[PDB]
């Protein structure tokens, strides 16, 4: 029995040392889930970063290792296969402006769900919108009507940080300005600093997304690392 | 098709309506009877001595 | 009777500080669900005080059982092993600092050799100048228990890398208490206050701000730095106390 | 297509009356006189560690010694829990891992997520190196579950509202099971492998027969989802948990649900469930972190495991009924005696 | 679970009219409550929903200051109240619950194949 204990104690021991090599690879790797709309240009998102069940895209920001997971063939019945993600670094949310029967109340209706999720109250959320130049054209030839839809969008004043880029309509700024302050309406209320949304703006094409994420998860971490120290 | 589904559901009713059944009296006693049979066969129903639980 | 008073502040400084570090070092051992490399810092941090603490009481001792030895080298043993301890705790002050200023920095990092290097850049490196400063004053100066001074190219040696140390502390501080200010900007007098109390017995850049009245706020404060060290990272955290109530509630049982 | 809406709640109506006619006295008044089992306080007797992940699943071995676990950094470990020591350690492919099987045989072990395969290993290779043997494509959704019958036949359970059963020679399907409006969650074989119970995401079990491949009965009484589900070692009644906080038992010739186990003090959801080898006793893990043991006689509680740092998201009993076993977000299973 | 509408019919444009909603096999306290409908050649579209006790409100913004939600928990019925209605208010209505009580959020209610949600009611204009 001696021979076998020893045998015994020599695979476990060959085995633990593989197992301390994997603890070293596991925690140098972020894991990123990809949520967003069917028409929110999800894809090309994705197409842009990498240039069954699940689509898993890896890539990598200043020598970083970052583990991003696409959904897919799976049900629109979210609120199961979901819990699975609140471990993740931070779930990308991309949305379309450009929505507003209106896909807008859906993604606001579905953003709010994620919010307000016992599993998810620790788990970062970033935020995109994704149709900023179709709002714009939207709003420009006068088919917004965003007052239809939103019974206080005419009388929504611009905040005083506003930095347009060059060209921008007044009211093309002011319009897209009013969709971002509807989902910071829902991300400010029982936040209680353990986790945060990341409003930005984005075209579907852009090449700073991966910048942006990247900064955000820099983020996330300082906050959790301060946290840990009672600093924050 | 609507109608299909509708007629499925209804086949599956009727199929269910007629399954033999028993008394519910029934089963409780014979869950209370194979519990009792084997009351004396289950280590973490009563502790065993520690000589005999590989786990001391 | 300034001398006395001084005595007096700081021996019962430090005998508290003691009392609370045991406690403070006990409950961090004990559950093990707190185990972790900042933890383990910690642990070494404690274990430094409470050496300082037991080396300062020996001198007391000494000094008193001789005045109730001197021609002997066990004096010059004593005198040195206080030396070294004295050393080794600043550096492990030093060790907890650039641990965080390293998780801060957002950069990868092999644990267990990384808290190798650790532990030997804290327990390890005071060795490199205590034992040169013990065998130029045995070579030089054998006599008096090593108490005299009586020349300073033999006192700057041991001097200068508590000062180097004590610096790099401070910039640390200031580092973290700036980015500490851009995340509370991002999204607050009283916040940034807490936020700055808190962190100066930790890195002990007290040494700075102030260098009678002197030595008593130095040694008044320092015996005390101990006690706080314990509270603030053992005792009112958040993580200790939620473990003391789940397990109270589960001896309830 | 109305008049079909007027026959189906007609019959619905027929069988309500049917199981209310069956019904004439609760389990609790027939055995209002049996004794307590009295306070179970059970301590833990070892623990192993080496998942980096949340342990989402685990199962035992026929000869009550080893198991195999799965966590979702990608690894399967089989622990021998006598002495505690890692034998295999297998890389998977998907790190998404949501169940895990062993073989009554000893020879094989399955896992499945939400890559929809199922991917089958074979422990007594000539090389003795872990290999994949085969691969069973063909569901639409992640798989929630699987089970052996034998070396040759495997039955899985998918969040397509589908259970399906497979020949693993030829990796071809041989049965599918439909009838379910929500995800199916979880499955468990008959003592004698005749029949299988699967509850879903409606609040309806419903038994099947493995053959023929056609539905039998169907079970309701829960207010939301149902995600735990174990047959009574006899064979004819089983119990689940649903995210109401109550569980309960219901036995097949009755049709109808027996006792309900519920207090106050829970509002949290069940996760897992499982019985006793003399099925005297009823546990189950809640997402407050908190074990329990359920008198199945009785309905009073009788004991606590406490001591999970985290959500229980398994449990286990041994064949012989030696050493209960768990696992939890926290990463680190606990064996309990 | 059950959830049956009532009290539909046919209106002109402008007019008014209330929709009862009764619940049984379930406590209704404990459970959120949403109203939600579906008009032809278009998917599900959310509408209204009200908390447990009804201290909070919340309306799609094309529906706002029109309709009216209020639900009796000692009775275990929903109601929608319906005035000034506009040619689009054509379509069925379902009666929804959302599947976790206690909980804050609610997921799947607007779903192909959610499992608590009524056969709803028809309402003309």
């Amino acid at each position: 029995q001696r021979n076998e204990e020893k045998a015994q104690r020599e695979a476990n021991k060959k085995i633990e040392k593989q197992l301390q090599k994997d603890k070293q690879v596991y925690r140098a790797t972020h894991r990123l889930l990809l949520l967003g709309a069917g028409e929110s240009g999800k894809n090309t998102i994705v197409k842009q970063m990498r240039i069954s069940g699940i689509f898993e895209t890896k890539f990598q920001v200043d020598k970083v290792n970052f583990h991003m997971f696409d959904v897919g063939a799976q049900r629109d019945e979210r609120r199961k296969w979901i819990q699975c993600f609140n471990d993740v670094t931070a779930i990308i949310f991309v949305v379309a402006s450009s929505s507003y029967t209106n896909r807008l109340q859906a993604a606001l209706k579905l953003f709010d769900s994620i919010w307000n999720n016992k599993w998810l109250r620790d788990t970062s959320v970033i935020l995109f919108l994704n149709k900023q130049d179709l709002l714009a054209e939207k709003v420009l030839a006068g088919k917004s009507k965003i007052e239809d839809y939103f019974p206080e969008f005419a009388r929504y004043t611009t905040p005083e940080d506003a930095t347009p880029e060059p060209g921008e309509d007044p009211r093309v700024t002011r319009a897209k300005y009013f969709i971002r302050d509807e989902f910071l309406r829902i991300s400010t209320a029982s936040g209680d600093g353990r986790h945060y949304c990341y409003p930005h703006f984005t075209c579907a094409v852009d090449t700073e997304n991966i910048r942006r994420v990247f900064n955000d998860c820099r983020d996330i971490i300082q906050r959790m690392h301060l946290r840990q120290y009672e600093l924050l | 098709a609507s109608i299909a589904q509708a007629r499925k559901l209804v086949e599956q009713l009727k199929m269910e309506a007629n399954i033999d059944r028993i008394k519910v009296s029934k089963a409780a006693a014979d869950l209370m009877a194979y519990c009792e049979a084997h009351a004396k066969e289950d280590p973490l129903l009563t502790p065993v001595p520690a000589s005999e639980n590989p786990f001391r | 009777e300034q001398l006395l008073f001084l005595y007096i502040i700081y021996t019962v400084g430090y005998a508290l500080s003691f009392s609370a570090l045991v406690i403070a070092s006990a409950i961090l051992l004990g559950f093990r669900h707190l185990h972790c490399t900042r933890n383990y810092i910690h642990l070494n941090l404690f274990a430094s005080f409470i050496l300082r603490a037991l080396s300062v009481f020996i001198k007391d001792a000494a000094l008193k059982w001789m005045y109730s030895y001197q021609d002997s080298l066990s004096c010059r043993l004593v005198f040195l092993l206080m030396q070294y301890c004295v050393a080794a705790n600043y550096y492990w002050l030093l060790v907890e600092g650039v641990y965080l200023y390293t998780l801060l920095a957002f950069s990868v990092f092999s644990e267990q050799w990384i808290f190798r290097l650790y532990v030997s850049i804290g327990w390890g490196v005071p060795l490199l100048f205590v034992v040169p400063w013990g065998i130029v004053k045995y070579l030089y100066e054998d006599e008096g228990c090593w108490t005299r001074n009586s020349n300073m190219n033999y006192w700057l040696i041991i001097r200068l890398p508590i000062l180097f140390a004590i610096g790099v502390n401070f910039l640390i501080f200031v580092r973290v208490i700036c980015i500490v200010v851009s995340k509370l900007k991002a999204n607050i007098k009283c916040r940034l206050a807490k936020s700055t109390l808190t962190l100066i017995p930790l890195l002990g850049t007290h040494e700075v701000i102030f260098a009678f009245i002197k030595l008593f706020t130095e040694l008044s404060f320092t015996s005390f730095q101990g006690l706080m060290v314990a509270i603030l990272y053992c005792f009112v955290n958040n993580e200790v106390q939620l473990e003391f109530r789940k397990s109270w509630e589960r001896w309830r049982l | 297509l109305d008049q079909l809406r007027q026959e189906a709640e007609q019959l619905k109506n027929q069988i309500r009356d049917a199981r209310k006619a069956c019904a004439d006295a609760t389990l609790s008044q027939i055995t209002n006189n049996i004794d307590p089992v009295g306070r179970i306080q059970m301590r833990t007797r070892r623990t192993l560690r080496g998942h980096l992940a949340k342990i989402y699943a685990m199962h035992w071995g026929t000869d009550s010694r080893l198991l195999v676990s799965a966590s979702q950094d990608g690894k399967l470990i089989i622990w021998d829990s006598y002495t505690t020591n890692k034998v295999h350690a297998i890389p998977l492919r998907s790190s998404w891992v949501m169940t895990c099987a062993y073989a009554p045989s000893g020879n094989y072990v399955a896992c499945g997520g939400l890559d929809n395969i199922c991917s089958i290993y074979n422990l007594k290779t000539r090389e003795g190196n872990v290999r994949v043997s085969r691969e069973l494509a063909g569901h639409t959704g992640y798989l929630s579950c699987c089970r052996f019958l034998d070396d040759n036949q495997i039955v899985t359970s998918s969040g397509d509202t589908t259970c399906a059963l497979w020949d693993i020679e030829t990796g071809q399907q041989t049965t599918t099971f439909t009838g379910h409006t929500g995800d199916v969650m979880s499955l468990s074989l008959a003592p004698d492998t005749r029949l299988f119970v699967s509850g879903a995401c409606d609040a309806s079990a419903k038994l099947w027969d493995v053959r023929e491949g056609m539905c039998r009965q169907t079970f309701t009484g829960h207010e939301s989802d149902i995600n735990a589900i174990c047959f009574f070692p006899n064979g004819n009644a089983f119990a689940t948990g649903s995210d109401d906080a109550t569980c309960r038992l219901f036995d097949l010739r009755a049709d109808q649900e027996l006792m309900t186990y519920s207090h106050d003090n829970i509002i949290c959801g069940i996760t897992s469930v499982s019985f006793s080898k003399s099925g005297r006793l009823l546990l189950a893990g809640y997402d407050d972190f908190n074990c329990n043991v359920w008198d199945a006689l009785k309905a009073d509680r009788a004991g606590v495991l406490a001591g999970h740092d985290n959500r229980v998201s398994c449990l286990g009993v041994t064949d012989d009924g030696m050493a209960v076993a768990t696992g939890s977000w926290d990463s680190f299973l606990k064996i309990w005696n | 679970v059950q959830l049956q509408e009532s009290g539909g019919g046919l209106v002109q444009p402008g007019g008014s009219l209330r929709l009862s909603c009764a619940a049984s096999g379930f406590t209704f306290s404990n459970y959120k409550m949403n109203w939600v409908r579906q008009a032809p050649g278009k998917g599900l579209e959310w509408v209204s929903d009200i908390s447990q006790s009804g201290a909070s409100i919340s309306y799609t913004g094309s529906v706002k200051g029109r309709f009216t939600i209020s639900r009796d928990n000692a009775k275990n019925t929903l109601y929608l109240q319906m005035n000034s209605l506009k040619p689009e208010d054509t379509a069925v209505y379902y009666c929804a619950r959302c599947p976790a009580p206690f909980t804050r959020d609610c997921f799947d209610v607007t779903s192909t194949t959610y499992a608590y949600r009524g056969q709803g009611t028809q309402v003309t204009v």
